[PDB]
């Protein structure tokens, strides 16, 4: 349900 | 993902306090990044919310990928991320609920219930 942040 | 042409309020560090933090209004806060998928599915229904509640609750979107420090100010890992802002703008809670235009204004009218009753108190 989300991407990952960098 | 958002334009001028919708009822979303683009958040940059650059009007963030003043937009939401000096604001006696309920907030709705999306941190996003627009190469995110789930980001992505989730703009037309942000949209329908906040046309909504146009007038009744604030609706706003930042790239926190293009503006990570505010990102990190407030702890988002991942994206998209929803704040609610209630009556104290230094406690906002995450949203875990669903993202449909229903689901996200349901919450909305929620959170607007508690803040106008710690007005009335
Ligand atoms: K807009
Ligand atoms: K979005």
């Amino acid at each position: 349900e989300v991407c990952p942040a960098g | 993902l958002y334009s001028s042409s919708d009822d979303v309020i683009e958040l940059t560090p650059s009007n963030f306090n003043r937009e939401v933090i000096q604001s006696d209004s309920l907030w709705l806060v999306e941190f996003y990044a627009p190469w995110c998928g789930h980001a992505q599915r989730l703009t037309p229904e942000w949209k329908k919310a906040a046309t909504a509640l146009k007038d009744v609750v604030k609706v706003g979107a930042v790239d926190a990928d293009k503006h990570h420090s505010l990102g990190g100010q407030y702890g988002v890992q991942g994206f998209p991320t929803i704040k609610i802002f209630g009556s104290n703008k230094n406690r906002p809670e995450d949203y875990q609920g669903g993202r449909t235009g229903e689901a996200i204004v349901d919450a909305a009218l929620s959170a607007l219930r508690q803040l106008v009753k710690d007005r009335l108190g």
